This record gives C-alpha cells, structure tokens and sequence, in this order.
C-alpha cells in the first residue's frame, strides 16, 4: 500500500529476475508494434509480462524492463506505482479481486465479501497461510449488468450468490479451474427470463445496402 | 510581422503567434499567479492556478499553457478568475501543513505570498490532513514531502537542465508522493537548483536550515569565483555574516541557476 | 440449423496466462513495417 | 416520427450482442459484417466522411461529440507524420459494460470500423486501447485479428484496396483515467495515464506526436454498418440532433439486468419495464435513477416517468446521457451510501495530476463520508456544493467534473434526506 521501496532481502535489485527466451521473443514481438524511436511506448505491456511470468514485481523486473528498454528506472517505476494491477508485493496464486461499487454494492456484493472472508478466514488484503489466496477489494470491472461477480487472475466470476463463491473457492482449493461465467442461468449479458430482443435470426451480407456501393 | 492582436483587460497588444495568455498578460506589466509554471521548465499545466477568464467564453483556461487567439480579451481582474484563484488555493491549502514557523521557507515562500494576495483569508477545511514520508535525497537538500503541492517542478528540473531522469511521482490520486521511489541521492553537479524553483518548503537547503529567515537578510549582488564561468550570485548576510548564496538572473551566463560548490 | 440456445463464445475457457502475448508473437509476421522518428529515442 | 423506441431486430447493428452466434470470420461473414469492405475503401475519406455526417453520429463515448465533425479533422495533408486511429477499449465507467459485449462477440465488426474509420481519416494503424481487465476479451480480439489479416481483410493490402493498415490492441493495466483521450495516448506511450491539456487536441499531436482521433467501440463498430445501410438509415433513428441507435446496460435495481441495443430517443421507463423487466418491487419502489454511469447526475423518480435517453433531453433533465448505463436504485437503498461509495471510487480513480481532484475529490469523499453516518451540520452541505463546483471546470480532464456532478444531484433532489440523516445523528448522539 505504500509508494517508496525499501530494500528487504527479498525485494532488492539483487533479486533474481530475469526473463525466459520464449518472453524476450514475446518482448521482441511487443516492441514491433511501437514506432522506432518510441520503444519507452513498451513498458506497460513488456512489466506487465514480468507479472505473468513472476507472479509480482520484484524491483529486478522494474529494473529489467528498465535496461532491455533503455529507459530510466524511475521512467518504470512511475508506470509499476501508477496502475493497480502491478503487485509489487507478493500475492497468492488466486487474486481474487471483489468489485463494491455502486451497480455491485446495490446488487449485494457485501454478502460476497463477507462469504470470501468467512470462508477464507482473512479480511480485504491479506493473503491465507498456504500463499493461494489473496482477496482484496477493486472498483469497477465492467460487468455491472452481470453484478455481482469477482475477477480471479484473468477471469470474471459473475451473477454469484455466497453459495456460488463458496464453490468456486471449494474448487480452487481442489485445483481444478472453475468456468469463468453467469452462475446464474443466463450464458453474457441478456435479460434473465430470456430474449427481450434479437430473436429473429440474423439477415446476413447485403441486407439494407445502399446503392451506389 | 505575423504578430496577432490580443486585449489584456481591454488593453491592445501585440503578440508572436503560439504566445501563451500568460506570456500576453506579462507584455502589459501583469504577472499571473502559478506554480508548476517556470520560464525555464517545460508547461506542465499540473497546478490550475493559471485559470483566467477569456471573455465571451465559458470556461476559465490555463494561462501558462493556452496559445491566445485573435481577438481574445484576456480578463485578469474577473469575478470568475478571481473565484478559480481563491478555489484553486484553498485545494492547495486544504493538506498543507501548518509548518510556516518552523518552514525556511516562510516570508520567501510563495505558496504565503499569493496565499495572501489571490485567495481566502480563512479555511473550509473541517477534516484532517495528509503527512507524508520525509525523502532522503542528500546531504544538500532536505525534505519535507507534506509540503509539497505536487507542481513537478522537481522532475521537469532533473529531466530537462540536470538531465537526471530520476524524480518522479509513484501512486495515483491524493497519495502521489514526488521522489526517487527507493534510497537514492539525488547528487548532480546543479542539484541545489531545485531548492530555488520549489515554491514551498517541501525542498529546503540543509546548511541554510533553520538559520535565518528571508526578511532580515541584506542582498548584496556578487560573482561566482569557484569557477571561470562568473555566475552572477546574491549573497545574502544577516548582522555581518554570509548567510546563504543564492543566483541572479543574467540572461548571457547563469540563466537563473547556479552549481551546487556556488551554493 | 437455426440456434439461439447456446452460447457459441466458449473459446475462453481455455485461455491462459500468455494467450494474448502468444497472439501478439504470432501476429508479428502480418505487419507492415514500422515508421521511424529519426532517432533511437528522445535521449538519443 | 414522434414517440421513439420499440427498435426491430432487422434494425440492429449489434446483432450477436448475446454471444448466441459465431463471433469468428465464418459466423461474422454470415452475419453482413465485411461485406463490400472494399468498395467503401475505394471510394475515398470524403466519401466515408459525408456517410458518417449524415448520419448524425454522435460520440459514444460519452460526450457525444458530432463523429463525423470529429473524423474530419484529419483530413488534411500528410505533415511527414503517420496518422493514427485509437479506439478507445476501456470501458471505466460504473454501469457501462457494453464495449465489453462488442469486443467479446462482434469483434470482426471492431475491426472492420478501425479499418473503415482509419481509411476516413487517412490513418496508417489502429490501437485498440483495451482495458487491462478485460483480458479474455483481448484474446478474444485477437484471435480475430489474426483472422483478419488471414482472410486479407487488413494488413498489406486491405480487403484488395491498396491500402495499408495494422490494428494493434494494447492492454491497460488497471486505470479508469486512463479511458480519458489524453490520457489513453499517455498510457500507449508507455507512461503514467495523465491527461494531456488541450490544445494541442489529438489530431494536431496525439499518440507520439501524430494525427491521432481515439474514439469509442460502439462509435467505431457501427461505421461500417452506416457506411452499408447508408447515413439516412441511420438518422432514420432517434430525435434530430440525437440520431441512430443505442447500446444500453441496465442494471441495479431492476428484475433483469442486461445489456440492450434500443433507438435512441427511448423513454427510460420503457426501456426499463419492457427490456429489464421493471425495477425491483413494482415502478412505485423507485427512488432514483443514475442515467448514464457514475458521472451522470442522478434522476429522481418524478423526472424517470416522461424524460427520453438521448442527450438532449437529459441536458433539459438537468443530467446528461453520458454512456447510456442505467443504474436504477430502489426505495430500500441508502442513496448516500451508493453516492458515497461513487465518490470514492472517483478518487480512487483520480491520477493526481492536477489541484482540484486531487484535493477536491478526496476532500468531497471525507465530506460525504460523514454525511452517510450524518457527523455533519446542514451548512456543510452548501459548502460541499461549492467544492464541487470550485473542483467542475477548473480541471484538466473531465474526471473533475465527473466527480462534482454525482455530489451536486445528489444535493439538487435529496437535500431533505441529508438534512434529517445529520440531525437524527445529532438527536441520538448528543
Ligand atoms: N465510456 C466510459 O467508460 C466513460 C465515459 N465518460 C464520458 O466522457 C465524457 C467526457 O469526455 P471528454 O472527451 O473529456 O469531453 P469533451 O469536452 O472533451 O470532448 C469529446 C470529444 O470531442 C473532441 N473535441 C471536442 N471539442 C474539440 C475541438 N474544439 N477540437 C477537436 N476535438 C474536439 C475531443 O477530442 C473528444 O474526443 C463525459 O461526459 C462522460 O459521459 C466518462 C467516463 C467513463
Ligand atoms: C475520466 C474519463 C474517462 C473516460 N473513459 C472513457 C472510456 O473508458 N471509453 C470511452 O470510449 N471514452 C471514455 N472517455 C471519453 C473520452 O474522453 C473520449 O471522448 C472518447 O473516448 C472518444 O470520443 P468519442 O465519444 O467520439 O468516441 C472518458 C473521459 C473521461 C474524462
Ligand atoms: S511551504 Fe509556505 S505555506 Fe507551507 S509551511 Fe512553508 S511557509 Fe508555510
Ligand atoms: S517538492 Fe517542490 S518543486 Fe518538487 S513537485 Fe513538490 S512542490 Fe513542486
Ligand atoms: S482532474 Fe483528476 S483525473 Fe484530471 S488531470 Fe487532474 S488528477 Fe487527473
Ligand atoms: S460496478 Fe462492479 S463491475 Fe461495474
Ligand atoms: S501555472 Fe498554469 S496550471 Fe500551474
Ligand atoms: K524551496
């Protein structure tokens, strides 16, 4: 929650972190996408892959993509303490991430927060003794019609009662990896006592086209 | 001449096209308030301190980095620009601290000075402040974060004339601190600079720490001599003894900076 | 047939942690050549 | 045409909006999507340009600013600079989840209103600013870009126009500021997402310092199909000045939350009782309705009964239409509560740039903070509307005044409820 680094022996630029070669070949591709003389336009997505392959963002990933970059450090540890997704502090192997803004708050995603921590047995922030839970507690996602739901590290979890969250975390506990969706009935986003719209089937290529084209 | 006509207050002047509306208000004698603007730094536009009115238009503008256009009748004096002063000072005295007796700061500081001249004389502000962890930066400059109005003159100063890159700001929102992130000595052959561009106490010299105060202070305007390069220096005393030294302005030598073995 | 009863969007069940990283590399080859400022950076 | 709505689905642009068809090539092929690309390629930027002004499209960002007006700042010479399009994928906005649906199940639709949109404004690539969140919807996208560029359709030699144009998605990493024009540009050059000032505005100095028009999914993704079905088709649609269609995310306290592609100048209680099913315990047990997202100044129920979803006649509503997310909130809800939670999360999501939010919008969160337990006094309230109106204009981004307008509905039509939570707080405390 702080934004100075202090050095503890597991956080230092003496870490060990450098990237595997099927990433600097991912690097490489991330690079190609910029102009040439605008490689700095990197650094989000190149420190966001240290997060894939580390888990976290020691400062020797902050560095790393510092050097490969030719940036400053402070140029990269702006963009690490400026975007929410960027540990720089060790999370679980499941960062489950509960969303209590207002389309989720009115929908009930206390009951939520409060099942994940009595079922977890921590609050907002800590992480459980065996390193595979974090829970925290994140502004909007972008499913509010889908409210309430959580993210877990790539997915969203959406439509869920308690019992519904409690299972999800009972199956990650297992190791399977649950199907990130409704746990209600409905499949994305439609009205949930079915189509209020788009029941015909769609018209296909060259309906409605003007002349002239 | 391409030189496009602008009204300061009414008043009819001449400008260069891509002239800012502050650098239009100066021609006429005028200087608007700000704090991350600096003639010698880049626009950062961070601090809204600029806002004048354009008549005829609805929204107050940043003088420092808004290019006039034609005919623009620049309101310095405005019921509307008076108000976005008083605003603006009053969110930048909402988390200041109350460290003005014990601020070197106090009596040069302009964060006081158009305090008194361009905002309320009383506080709104029925909650608590902000404190911020202190920045070890050197044995030159000392730091005192919960001062600092977040102006970034510090990083424009470092990237720009020192050529650094090593201040910046870490975090998002009311809890963006300016500093080096880690435990790193900010040593530059012109790092004391920044304790002159800093507008508050936040960046203080440490030999000048606590020893005197700005209005008791006898200006005597001298020349460098630890280099060949004569920059042109105030040495301030107090009571016969050299106080401080801080620059002169000379537009052919020193801008308005000095080395750290002048300071 | 026509269906409208089943959710055809089932192909993110098997994403993992480097599906759009790995697209990226593959896309990589489709691309028209980059343009250049002239320089190797604005330090440079 | 007087009253508005009841939209038919052979008038949607957003067929497939439910994932009930194929999104890949093959589904999206058969759906009318990148049917006679190449002929609205040929045909040249003031072709597209003049189709996408008749149509009357406005921003869908949320602005609403006129998008063929907007289009057509880039068309002009080439200054030695690339031109870029940027489409704007982030998607911050509480209530607002519909550029979600359209990257997840059209996307070939996304990525033929990038190549349509940057052959207007003469643009060489397209990035799609995607949030960082939406991770499965990133691959999702890009598995059909690279269908695209397979099928020829982008790339070297675009649908066999001669002309080139990439698409690139760049991730965010976790900023709703970040979904702000300025600062998207920021954060695709790889820095903290900061809104620029403006001027300079995107077409002069944008992304690395190009032409550059960032613009939203839906005002992308239906160009093609005004490009198709022609400009009057789409201003068939909707109020004057307010034309076309309307994705719309109706959620909160409603039976049915959901996502819906509706005309655009549809009454709101319509759209909520015959999409959404009708608020939570009968249209009686409303209390108030955020229109448009979080930044929209809410409605209470005496304005919800008549007022239309366009923009025009939520600025006569004193609110504005913003991204078209309904957020609709029932008698039972602590409305302080979710305005105080809203005002958090404004500066939680607040990049710390400028004075004013900063300051200001901490400042209204501990404000509103005590005023949900009451630990207040009723001049307080005056006070708090003129922080937020000290903090509204005086901005460099917009996310100032989005965090001034919940604060100033929320005193503009519940000003007694304040009143009597501070003094039951002050009866049961002293
Ligand atoms: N979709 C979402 O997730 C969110 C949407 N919003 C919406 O964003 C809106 C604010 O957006 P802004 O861009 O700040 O407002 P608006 O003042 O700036 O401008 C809208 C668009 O018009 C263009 N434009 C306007 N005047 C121009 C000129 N003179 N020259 C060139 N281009 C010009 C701008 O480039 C911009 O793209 C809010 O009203 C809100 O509804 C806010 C938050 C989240
Ligand atoms: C704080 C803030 C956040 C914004 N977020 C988004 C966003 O996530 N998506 C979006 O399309 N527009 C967003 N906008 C609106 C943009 O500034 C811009 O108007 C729009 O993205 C592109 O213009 P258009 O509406 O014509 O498409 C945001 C504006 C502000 C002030
Ligand atoms: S910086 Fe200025 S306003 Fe702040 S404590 Fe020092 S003298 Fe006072
Ligand atoms: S320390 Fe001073 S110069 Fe640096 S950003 Fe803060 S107020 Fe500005
Ligand atoms: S008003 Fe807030 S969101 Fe906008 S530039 Fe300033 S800190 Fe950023
Ligand atoms: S409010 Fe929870 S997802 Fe948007
Ligand atoms: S002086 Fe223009 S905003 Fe700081
Ligand atoms: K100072």
């Amino acid at each position: 929650a702080l934004f100075v680094h202090r050095d503890t022996p597991k956080n230092n630029p003496e870490t060990p972190f450098d990237f595997t070669p099927e990433n600097y070949k991912r690097i490489e591709a991330i690079v190609k996408n910029y102009p040439e003389g605008h490689k700095a336009a990197a650094v989000l997505p190149v420190l966001d892959l240290a997060q894939r392959q580390n888990g976290w963002l020691p400062i020797s990933a902050m560095n790393k993509v510092a050097e490969i970059l030719q940036v400053p450090p402070m140029r990269v540890y702006e963009v690490a303490t400026f975007y929410t997704m960027y540990n720089r502090k060790p999370v679980g192997k499941y960062h489950i991430q509960v969303c209590t803004t207002t389309p989720c708050m009115l929908r009930n995603s206390d009951s939520i927060l409060e099942a994940i921590q009595k079922k977890l047995g921590i609050k907002v922030g800590e992480t459980t003794p065996d390193k595979l839970f974090t829970l925290i507690e994140v502004e909007c996602l972008g499913a509010c019609v889908n409210a309430p739901m959580v993210q877990i590290n790539d997915n969203y979890y959406e439509d869920l009662t308690p019992k519904d969250i409690e299972e999800i975390i009972d199956e990650l506990k297992a190791g399977k990896i649950p199907k990130p969706g409704p746990r209600s009935g409905r499949f994305s986003c439609e009205p949930a006592g079915g189509l209020t719209s788009l029941t015909e089937p769609p018209k296909g290529p060259g309906f409605g086209v003007q002349a002239g084209l | 001449s391409n030189l496009i006509e602008v009204f300061v207050d009414g008043q009819s002047v001449m400008v260069e096209p891509g002239t800012t509306v502050l650098q239009a208000c100066e021609k006429v004698g005028m200087q608007i308030p700000r704090f991350c603007y600096h003639e010698r730094l880049s626009v950062a536009g961070n601090c809204r301190m600029c806002l004048v009115e354009i008549e005829k238009a609805p929204k107050v503008v940043a003088a420092c980095a808004m290019p006039v256009m034609k005919g623009w009748n620049i309101l310095t004096n405005s019921e509307k620009t008076k108000k976005a002063r008083e605003g603006v000072m009053e969110f930048l005295l909402a988390n200041h601290p109350l460290d003005c007796p014990i601020c070197d700061q106090g009596g040069e500081c302009d964060l006081q000075d158009q305090s008194m001249m361009f905002g309320s004389d009383r506080s709104r502000f029925l909650e608590g402040k902000r404190a911020v962890e202190d920045k070890n930066i050197g044995p030159l400059v000392k730091t005192i974060m919960t001062r600092c109005i977040q102006c970034t003159r510090c990083i424009r100063f470092a990237s720009e004339i020192a050529g650094v890159d090593d201040l910046g700001t870490t975090g998002r929102g009311n809890d963006m601190q300016v500093g080096t992130y880690i435990e790193k000595m900010f040593m530059s052959e012109l790092s004391g600079n920044i304790i002159d561009i800093c507008p508050v106490g936040a960046l203080t010299s440490k030999p000048y720490a606590f020893t005197a105060r700005p209005w008791e202070t006898r200006k005597t305007e001298s020349i460098d001599v630890m280099d060949a390069v004569g920059s042109n220096i105030v040495v301030s005393t107090r009571t016969g003894e050299v106080m401080r030294i801080l620059p002169r302005m000379h537009e052919d030598i020193n801008e308005e900076w000095i080395s750290d073995k002048t300071r | 047939p026509f269906d409208n009863t089943t959710y055809k969007n089932l192909q993110h069940h098997d994403y993992s942690t480097y599906t759009f990283l790995d697209l990226n590399l593959d896309l990589s080859k489709f691309r028209m050549p980059q343009p250049s400022s002239g320089r190797e950076s604005p330090r440079h | 045409k007087t009253s508005f709505g009841s939209l038919k689905d052979e008038d949607r642009i957003f067929t497939n909006l439910y994932g009930r068809h194929d999104w890949r090539l093959k589904g999206a092929q058969s759906r009318g999507d990148w049917y006679k690309t190449k002929e609205i390629l040929l045909k040249g930027p003031d072709w597209i340009l003049g189709e996408v002004k008749t149509s009357g499209l406005r921003g869908r960002g949320g602005a609403g600013f006129p998008t063929g007006l907007k289009w057509s700042f880039m068309n002009k010479p080439s200054d030695g600079r690339p031109k870029y399009l940027v489409v704007n994928a982030d998607e911050g906005e509480p209530g607002t989840c519909k550029d979600r649906e359209i990257i997840r199940h059209d996307p070939h639709k996304l990525v033929e209103g990038c190549l349509v949109g940057g052959r207007a404004m003469g643009a060489r690539a397209a990035y799609i600013y995607i949030r960082g969140e939406f991770y499965n919807e990133a691959s999702n996208l890009q598995v059909a870009i690279r269908e695209a560029y397979e099928a020829g359709l982008i790339g070297k030699n675009a649908c066999g126009s001669g002309y080139d144009f990439d698409v690139f998605v760049v991730r965010g990493a976790g900023a709703y500021i970040c979904g702000e024009e300025t600062a998207l540009i920021e954060s695709i050059e790889g820095k903290q997402g900061k809104p620029r000032l403006k001027p300079p505005f995107p077409a002069d100095v944008g992304v690395f310092g190009c032409p550059t028009t960032v613009a939203n999914v839906e005002t992308v993704a239906v160009s093609p199909t005004i490009c198709r079905r022609g400009g009057a088709w789409f201003a068939s649609f909707g109020r004057e000045r307010n034309s076309g269609t309307k994705l719309f995310n109706i959620s909160g306290h409603v039976n049915n939350p959901c996502t819906v592609e509706e005309e655009m100048s549809v009454p709101l209680k319509e759209l909520i009782e015959k999409h959404a099913g009708g608020v939570t315990g009968g249209w009686d047990n409303l209390l108030a309705v955020i229109p448009g997202g979080s930044s929209t100044p809410l409605i209470p129920k005496s304005v919800c009964e008549t007022v239309l979803m366009d923009f025009d006649a939520l600025i006569q509503a004193q609110t504005g239409l913003g991204t078209a997310a309904v957020i609709v909130m029932d008698r039972s809800t602590d409305i302080v509560k979710a305005i105080a939670r809203l005002i958090e999360f404004y500066k939680h999501e607040s990049c710390g740039q400028c004075t004013p939010c900063r300051e200001g919008v901490d400042w209204m969160n501990k404000v509103m903070a005590r005023f949900v337990r009451g630990d207040a006094r009723p001049a307080e309230i005056d006070s708090l509307w003129e922080i937020s109106k000290q903090i509204e204009g005086h901005t460099i981004c917009a996310l100032g005044d989005g965090a001034a307008w919940p604060v100033q509905g929320l005193i503009r039509h519940f000003r007694p409820e304040l009143e009597e939570r501070m003094q039951r707080f002050a009866q049961q405390h002293q």
